[PDB]
């Protein structure tokens, strides 16, 4: 007899960078999606393979809350069957993804005058990321055949780059805090329902 | 494993680095412009230096990727702009010499003033001082005094610095494998890598010379009319068959003839179109003006202003507490930031200037999807020209009767058409002979065809023959006339003002013919027509990522720069001028001077 703690997932003061994206398991509770759907504070709210009305009465045994922060125009790259830097090199959903996508405007908080360099992203990687794979490696990317030996230089780049956030950007760039919810079913009983 | 991968990997790393550091220097410059303090100067200097060293540092790695092995065109276009090392190729000893001379002549232009022999203790600057005297005074001596005293005092200082200015810029081109430094400015229109669209650096000279030949019939009559009007007001000081005196051209250098519209107005009893007294009774402010301007771009389908636009922009004089430059500029800071800095007053000119400054924003928002190195005008002449075509439709009587400014019952007839065109004829056509003359002058000096002692001799031979203007007083080798001009001492290539004139009417005839307009061209309005707005939007979003000759083919259906729209635009005026000039002598001889009696 407990509510699923979405309060600490959404209203947490500081999220992880997109490569550092934090996974939090949600189980053995009851989740109310009505206040989420009726808040109207969310810029982009979608669901895939499930209707937002139908999931009100329904039971899924495992709910994973993914959290990260990306660019406003890069929100379109979070979806099944998508490419681009955020999709390939950072956070990759499989084509069969059954969950939902949530985003809202963080510009009133996460951004400050002068830019905030804590938020980072992985610009280069040797290959694409498999579904739901966190890669935190700081290893120097290698573009050419010249051995890097872990130092900056010609054709050896530090892959982690920062998003500068000032308050003064246009609506397109502004930072959004995106929360991706995954839903699966396995042999375990489903404790999460309406 | 190829250079192409190493090239895309490098530039992708370069894109997100150029986005962050450029926005710092651009925001700092915004702080300097809006708020002028000693503290805000160091903030722009430190931010401007990091961006200067960044492009200087990235140019070291850029030359390591040979363009010979690069098959993809878009990567080759990006590196070609980055790989040029500019002034860094020169030796370090002359490096300090160049920037100092650039800043030295700049301060001479800014701090330059004129002083009368009568009371030496009092003196006046150029701005406002001489620009007020040259425009507002009808006196022969007063205009002549301002004309000579500025070139005599300032010209003596800049000439010995300008000669060394020529020597340094020449060796920079030969180290870049250019025939001269004049070839460096003409290299902006160079096109390579596309079969059949290649536009050679030497093709520009042959084209501009051919385009100006067909403008001469229009200009010789336009010059014959201005000479006829000023002759009646100055019978003794102006010869009927001779060239116009320099100081009587309406301003210092004869660039804009708009100041002469007062005496040259075709019809004095017919009311001129003025939206000023209409805006006062409605009590509009800077807020509604751009709303009417933004509503214009909504009618053509172009996107509207961002929410951060109205918040971050300073649209008015920020009080008497802090001083700010009121020169209208369109600031593109990158990363979706678009700002217009203007001191807004209620006037007919500001409403027409409003659509111009907003034109760049609609232009920069189109190619903003391109990477930073590809974020620029398709050429150096489109970026400014796109803002002018929007101002054209805004000045037409039809667009003014729609938005409520001009009365719906306003009468239109033959005498109204000529009045509105001749005002546009003085500004648009009057600046072409001055612009072609200036560019052909710099090009022959940098090439070396003109010895240093023939500069003042070759200058006023182009004044008389091309522009039909003669010097009121002879200048010896000591004076340097061009150096006193803004764009000459400030090291800005001035050919931009010739091309935007030809490229604005091509767009004008192209978009209006797409809107199925009927009748004369000058009465065209692109409002409510999406056919033109979508056709124009095809080119605007391309940026410099495509050859301008290719991008121009979409809009105007023509691969070559042509003046046919320009004569078609003034064709109503061109027929009327020859009728008033049939009793006057058309043409001018270069052997006449006011000081030879
Ligand atoms: C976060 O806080 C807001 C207001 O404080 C509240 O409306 C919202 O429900 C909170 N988030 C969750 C998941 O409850
Ligand atoms: C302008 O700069 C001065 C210097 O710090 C500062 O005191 C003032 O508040 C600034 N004004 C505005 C409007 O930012
Ligand atoms: C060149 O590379 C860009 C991306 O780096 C690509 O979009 C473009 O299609 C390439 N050029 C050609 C001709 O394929
Ligand atoms: C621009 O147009 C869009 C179209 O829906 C509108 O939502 C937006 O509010 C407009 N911009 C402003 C500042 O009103
Ligand atoms: C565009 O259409 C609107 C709607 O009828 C009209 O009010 C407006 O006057 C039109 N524009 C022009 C320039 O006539
Ligand atoms: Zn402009």
């Amino acid at each position: 007899t407990n509510l699923c703690p979405f309060g600490e997932v959404f209203n947490a003061t500081r999220f992880a960078s997109v490569y550092a994206w934090n996974r939090k398991r949600i189980s053995n509770c009851v989740a109310d999606y009505s206040v989420l759907y009726n808040s109207a504070s969310f810029s982009t709210f979608k669901c895939y393979g499930v209707s937002p009305t139908k999931l009100n009465d329904l039971c899924f045994t495992n709910v994973y809350a993914d959290s990260f922060v990306i660019r406003g125009d890069e929100v379109r790259q979070i979806a099944p069957g998508q490419t681009g830097n955020i999709a390939d090199y950072n956070y990759k959903l499989p084509d069969d993804f059954t969950g939902c996508v949530i985003a809202w405007n963080s510009n009133n908080l996460d951004s400050k005058v002068g830019g905030n360099y804590n938020y980072l992203y992985r610009l280069f990687r040797k290959s694409n990321l498999k579904p739901f794979e966190r890669d935190i490696s700081t290893e120097i990317y290698q573009a050419g055949s010249t051995p890097c030996n872990g130092v900056k230089g010609f054709n050896c780049y530090f892959p982690l780059q920062s998003y500068g956030f000032q308050p003064t950007y246009g609506v397109g760039y502004q930072p959004y805090r995106v929360v991706v919810l995954s839903f699966e079913l396995l042999h375990a009983p489903a404790t999460v329902c309406g | 494993s190829t250079i192409e991968e190493q090239a895309k990997t490098f530039l992708d790393k370069f894109n997100h680095e150029a986005e962050d550091l450029f926005y710092q220097s651009s925001l700092a410059s915004w702080n300097y412009n809006t708020n002028i303090t000693e503290e805000n100067v160091q903030n722009m200097n430190n931010a401007g230096d990091k961006w200067s060293a960044f492009l200087k540092e990235q140019s070291t790695l850029a030359q390591m990727y040979p363009l010979q092995e690069i098959q993809n065109l878009t990567v080759k276009l990006q590196l070609q702009a980055l790989q040029q090392n500019g002034s860094s190729v020169l030796s370090e000893d002359k490096s300090k010499r160049l920037n100092t001379i650039l800043n030295t002549m700049s301060t001479i232009y800014s701090t330059g003033k004129v002083c009368n022999p009568d009371n030496p203790q009092e003196c006046l600057l150029l701005e406002p001082g001489l620009n007020e005297i040259m425009a507002n005074s009808l006196d022969y001596n007063e205009r002549l005094w301002a004309w000579e005293s500025w070139r005599s005092e300032v010209g003596k200082q800049l000439r010995p610095l300008y000669e060394e200015y020529v020597v340094l810029k020449n060796e920079m081109a030969r180290a870049n494998h250019y025939e001269d430094y004049g070839d460096y400015w003409r290299g902006d229109y160079e096109v390579n890598g596309v079969d059949g669209y290649d536009y050679s650096r030497g093709q520009l000279i042959e084209d501009v010379e051919h385009t100006f030949e067909e403008i001469k019939p229009l200009y010789e009559h336009l010059h014959a009319y201005v000479r006829a009007k000023l002759m009646n007001a100055y019978p003794s000081y102006i010869s009927p068959i001779g060239c116009l005196p320099a100081h009587l051209l309406g301003d210092m250098w004869g660039r804009f003839w708009t100041n002469l519209y007062s005496l040259t107005v075709p019809f004095g009893q017919k009311p001129n179109i003025d939206v000023t007294d209409a805006m006062v009774d409605q009590a509009w402010d800077a807020q509604r003006i751009f709303k009417e301007a933004e509503k214009f771009f909504v009618s053509v389908g172009l996107p509207n202003m961002t929410q951060g636009f109205w918040e971050n922009s300073m649209l008015t004089d920020p009080g008497n507490v802090q001083k700010a430059v009121c020169h209208p500029t369109a600031w593109d800071l990158g990363k979706g930031d678009f700002r217009i800095l203007m001191c807004t007053k209620v006037t007919m000119d500001d409403f027409l200037t409003a659509h111009h400054e907003m034109g760049h924003i609609q232009y920069d928002m189109a190619y903003a999807a391109q990477p930073f190195l590809l974020r620029n005008g398709a050429n150096e002449g489109f970026h400014e020209a796109v803002g002018e075509i929007m101002s054209l439709s805004a000045a037409t009587p039809k667009h003014l009767k729609s938005i409520g400014l001009l009365s719906p019952d306003f009468q239109e007839d033959n005498e109204t058409e000529i009045n509105f065109l001749l005002k546009q004829a003085l500004t648009i056509v009057g600046t072409l002979p001055f612009t072609y003359m200036l560019e052909k002058w710099r090009w022959m000096v940098f090439k070396g065809e003109i010895p240093k002692d023939q500069w003042m001799k070759k200058w006023w031979e182009m004044k008389r023959e091309i522009v039909g203007v003669v010097e009121p007083v002879p200048h010896d080798e000591t004076y340097c006339d061009p150096a006193s001009l803004f764009h000459v001492s400030n090291d800005y290539s001035f050919i931009r003002y010739y091309t935007r004139t030809l490229y604005q009417f091509q767009f004008q005839e192209a978009l209006c013919q797409a809107a199925k307009h009927e009748g004369p061209l000058h009465k065209c309005d692109i409002s409510n027509s999406t056919e033109a707005g979508q056709k124009l939007f095809n080119m605007l979003r391309l940026g410099k990522s495509e050859p301008w000759t290719l991008a121009l083919e979409n809009v105007v259906g023509a691969k070559n720069m042509n003046v046919r729209p320009l004569l078609n635009y003034f064709e109503p005026l061109f027929t009327w001028l020859k009728d008033q000039n049939k009793n006057s002598f058309v043409g001018w001889s270069t052997d006449w001077s006011p000081y030879a009696d």
